[PDB]
């Protein structure tokens, strides 16, 4: 039972806009490639997209309580 | 070779000058100053320019293109 | 009479920066004469101090580098002075045969082939020397480079593993390479001394291009004093690297020693090479690249041929003009492909940087020339 | 006492190259130190990162 | 494979220009070097004694280094023992042949952590977020779970478990220990292994740039005054007749 | 560096085979042992400088590779060494 910053600041920074459309992408291209098979597009991208979005804000927000 | 005394052939010219000590080491430095620079530039940017920034777009397109070759949408 | 004038040993000293007659014309472009020389006491002398503890066996290599910067005192400026000192070498460099071609200098043949000869070898001197702590970048920008040769007819083989000392990037190749660096500085500044000694001819060349018999001035005290103030902006630009931004200019890869089976995907030489790393992989042809990449510096001799123009200077020229800072640019643009993969936009613009550099250069600046002149009546 | 300051200044101290030397290198030694002093001194302002933390893991 | 993504910029409290280290998040840090990474990490050019001027007391020191066996010089035998570790040790220690490291793991060198934030590309930032940043497969890869995935790393795909949140401790005055706040001190522990000399040189930094805001323009003035002579100059032409 | 001197490529190859070395180490971080290749040195008796002391008493057997260069008199000396050893005359015991 720990305090974890990293996981509270990621809630509400993975919520916002920018991160929702490359989640909405992400889970696009999630089920568009579970509901194929034989299919080599394989989702990497969408997720980096969201990372970058995410942990950007990420940064900002964090160590500001850290201590 | 070289040397003072044997440069040239010069006649007719005076050049009045004042010791150091007596005058001031900027002279209206901003007054006169920042004039004369935007006069420099104005006078030099249509040739200095056009060159750098035909490099800069360029360089933000050529990046663009880079970034957005690798990736793929049908196919 | 006066001891200054003719001691033998004053003399020079004298006639060199004393009482050598100097255009009052000058402007900050002449500083970069006195900052390469400035420079090269400075890579000679930290240099110096960074061989009285580095040792030349790729068992220590890379150790006593490391050894330098934490247990020799203060041997981390030194080494850091010394890296960016050769950054601040080329910057230098750069701006002076920049100089040189805005301004017609080169109509002294001699002293300007002098220093292109200058530039080959503090060229050479660098690229040695950085081989030396033994990193990643080190071995590999050293395979990379010394190869080339072998792109040579007949020879290339046989040549580059001679100047391997065997097969590969050995041990040989690196103690080899430390001795070079080491001499490579005396021979730069004694053929520094003949430059001089050569435009001591002349006198110095102006903004104006036009001759300046009729109003020179002493050295001393307008340009020993215009002298020292930009070595000490040289100073800082100098000490802001060092002190600040330490491996701003500098690969994160050679900070990982060594391996000869490794192979990173990133692979480019220093900064001060890109614009040329472009202009030979440009073409796909080892012969091809190689030799046009050759014919890249080596063509700051073909220049004084290619002079059009009934002025010296381009100060009065501004089709020139355009054509110059488009050379710059185009180079600006050689610097940043060279810095990139060779893969998509990237190819073809390096490849349009390339042809671009020698039409601008074998072509376009000497036809501007003719029609700048055309248009004077002249 | 303004104008008879830069005067007296060059008066008693900047003639003679001696004195001009003299005091230089006088004043080149009082400088280095004040200068130290000042120059740590903000160096520790902006930060107290350490030897404050000396206080508390030793004192014995 | 083949496309990346690059780490965000984490404020630590070294990134500004003349800001020097946070040391008792330096100790923080060695500590999750000690215990951690140490057996799979090597240090090399890290010794007890370069700890002293920066964390550590002189005697805290030595009972830190006192706390392994070393390997002492042979003796009249031509032998070999094991000594309790000075202050001139170094950290050199997980496996002797590199190739130990590759047999121990499955191929894969954990590489020395004594140049890490300065050979890599980002920094702390880098390691940082390579560290927190620990994620969960997307779809249409599988690793061989061997191969862990990671986002904030090259192919995305490569070797190294999360020893991060797996939580170990031992702060005297105490501090939480997150995965988060554990990894910036092992960061900021490892920009100062790479880089020992950081905040000398930032305090003659601000020096050099004091000197030089009074020197510049001192020099400047005494430049303006010599060419006085030749700024104010007036000429006159007069020919005959 | 005997092959051009007394023996042949072949000869000079299986007098080296006929030691076992210690090649360098292999996927477990090893050191194993090897017949001896051309590459390899005469490197012998004991590790440790020391180990040449504890199996005699104190007493290093110098290095040949060097020693007729570094005595004065060069194999006169050695060889004299060598030959001329005697029989103590009187006043002075050893310590056999
Ligand atoms: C080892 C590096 C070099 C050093 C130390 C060096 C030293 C100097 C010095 C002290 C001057 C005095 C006047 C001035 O700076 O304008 C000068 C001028 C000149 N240098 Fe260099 N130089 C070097 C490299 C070059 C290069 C690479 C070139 C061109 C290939 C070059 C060609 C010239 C020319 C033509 C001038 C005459 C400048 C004028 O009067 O306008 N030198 N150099
Ligand atoms: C004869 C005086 C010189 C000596 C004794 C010298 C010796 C050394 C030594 C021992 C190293 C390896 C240690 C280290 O990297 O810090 C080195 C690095 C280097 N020096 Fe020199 N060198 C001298 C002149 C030069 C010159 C003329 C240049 C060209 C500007 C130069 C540019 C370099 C470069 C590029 C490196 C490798 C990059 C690095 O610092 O990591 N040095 N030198
Ligand atoms: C806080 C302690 C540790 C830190 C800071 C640490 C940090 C790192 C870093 C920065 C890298 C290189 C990343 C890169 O190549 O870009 C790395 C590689 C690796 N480390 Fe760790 N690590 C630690 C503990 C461990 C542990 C416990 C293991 C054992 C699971 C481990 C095994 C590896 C391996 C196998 C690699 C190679 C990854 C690969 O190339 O596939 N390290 N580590």
């Amino acid at each position: 039972e720990l305090v974890d910053p990293l996981t509270t600041v990621r809630e509400q920074c993975e919520q916002l806009e920018k991160c929702v459309k490359a989640r909405e992408r992400l889970e696009l291209c999630d089920e568009r490639v579970s509901s194929r098979s034989q299919t080599e597009e394989d989702c990497t991208e969408e997720l980096l997209d969201f990372l970058h979005a995410r942990d950007h804000c990420v940064a900002h927000k964090l160590f500001n309580s850290l201590k | 070779g070289r040397q003072f005394g044997h440069l040239t052939r010069v006649r007719h010219v005076i050049t009045y000058s004042l010791s150091p000590f007596e005058q001031r080491a900027f002279p209206h430095y901003f007054s006169k100053g920042i004039p004369n620079v935007l006069r420099r530039t104005r006078a030099c940017i249509l040739r200095v320019a056009p060159p750098f920034v035909a490099f800069y777009l360029v360089y933000t397109w050529g990046t663009q293109e880079f970034e957005k070759s690798k990736r793929k949408n049908p196919a | 009479t006066n001891i200054r004038k003719s001691h033998p040993l004053m003399k020079i000293v004298n006639n060199a920066f004393i009482d050598l007659p100097a255009p009052s014309n000058i402007s900050s472009w002449w500083n970069f004469g006195s900052l390469l020389g400035i420079c090269l006491i400075l890579q000679i002398l930290t240099g110096l101090f960074l061989a009285m503890h580095y040792t030349s066996d790729t068992t220590t290599a890379f150790s006593s580098v490391t050894h330098i910067c934490r247990d020799v005192n203060y041997g981390w400026i030194i080494r850091y002075m010394h890296a960016n000192g050769a950054s601040m070498f080329f910057i230098c460099l750069y701006m002076h045969v920049g100089r040189g071609l805005y301004y017609g200098s080169y109509t002294f043949l001699e002293t300007w082939n002098i220093g292109v000869i200058l530039l080959l070898t503090v060229m050479a001197t660098a690229f040695m020397g950085y081989v030396l702590p033994w990193g990643q970048m080190s071995f590999w920008g050293a395979t990379v480079i010394t190869n080339l040769l072998s792109a040579i007819p007949y020879i290339g083989t046989n040549l580059v593993e001679w100047i391997w000392g065997g097969f590969s990037v050995d041990k040989a190749t690196l103690t080899r390479f430390f001795a070079f660096h080491f001499i490579l500085p005396f021979i730069i500044m004694a053929i520094a001394m003949v430059h001089l000694l050569f435009l001591h001819e002349t006198g110095s060349n102006n903004p104006t291009g036009i001759s300046s018999d009729v109003d020179k001035i002493p050295f001393h005290p307008y340009y020993t004093i215009k002298d020292i103030l930009g070595a000490l902006l040289l100073i800082l630009a100098l000490m802001l690297l060092v002190l600040f931004a330490p491996d701003l200019l500098g690969d994160p890869d050679n900070y990982t020693p060594a391996n000869p089976l490794n192979t990173p995907p990133h692979i480019k030489p220093e900064w001060y090479f890109l614009f040329a790393y472009a202009i030979l992989r440009s073409i796909p042809n080892k012969l091809g690249g190689v030799l046009a990449l050759a014919f890249s510096i080596l063509i700051l001799a073909l220049i004084p041929l290619l002079h059009t123009s009934k002025q010296r200077s381009m100060m009065f020229r501004p089709l020139s003009q355009c054509l110059f800072w488009a050379l710059v640019a185009d180079l600006l643009t050689l610097t940043w492909i060279g810095g990139q993969p060779v893969e998509h936009p990237y190819i073809t613009i390096g490849q349009l940087a390339s042809v671009l550099y020698f039409l601008l250069i074998l072509v376009l600046m000497p036809t501007a020339g003719t029609i700048e002149n055309k248009l004077l009546k002249w | 006492v303004a104008p008879t300051l830069t005067a007296r200044l060059y008066s008693l101290l900047f003639r003679r190259t001696s004195t001009f030397a003299l005091t230089i290198v006088v004043g080149a030694l009082f400088f280095e130190r004040a200068f130290d002093q000042g120059a740590d001194a903000i160096y520790e302002h902006i930060n107290e990162g350490k030897l404050w933390k000396h206080i508390k893991h030793k004192y014995e | 494979s083949d496309l990346e993504l690059h780490p965000p910029s984490y404020p630590w409290s070294h990134r500004g220009l003349l800001s020097s280290l946070d040391h008792t998040s330096i100790r923080r840090g060695f500590q999750v070097y000690k215990q951690v990474c140490s057996s799979c990490h090597s240090m090399d050019y890290v010794a007890y004694r370069h700890l002293v001027g920066v964390c550590y007391t002189e005697d805290e020191a030595k009972a830190l280094a006192e706390e392994v066996e070393v390997q002492d010089g042979p003796n009249e035998d031509g032998e070999m023992f094991m000594r309790p570790g000075k202050l001139s040790d170094y950290f050199p220690k997980p496996y002797p042949n590199p190739e130990a490291a590759r047999a121990a793991n499955n191929g894969a060198l954990p590489p020395d952590l004594s140049y890490i934030v300065r050979a890599r590309h980002g920094g702390e930032d880098y390691v940082f977020s390579l560290l927190t940043g620990y994620c969960e497969p997307p779809t249409g890869v599988s690793l061989r779970e061997g191969l862990y995935f990671n986002p904030y790393f090259p192919g995305q795909a490569i070797g190294m478990a999360p020893p991060i949140y797996n939580e170990v401790l031992e702060f005297d005055d105490g501090t939480p220990a997150t995965m988060s706040q554990v990894a910036k001190d092992v960061c900021t522990f490892l920009r100062w292994a790479a880089e020992p000399e950081h905040d000398h040189r930032k305090r003659m930094g601000l020096k050099m740039l004091l000197m030089m805001g009074l020197l510049l323009p001192l020099v400047y003035a005494m430049k303006r005054h010599k060419w006085s002579v030749l700024k104010s100059r007036k000429l006159a032409y007069r020919p005959p007749k």
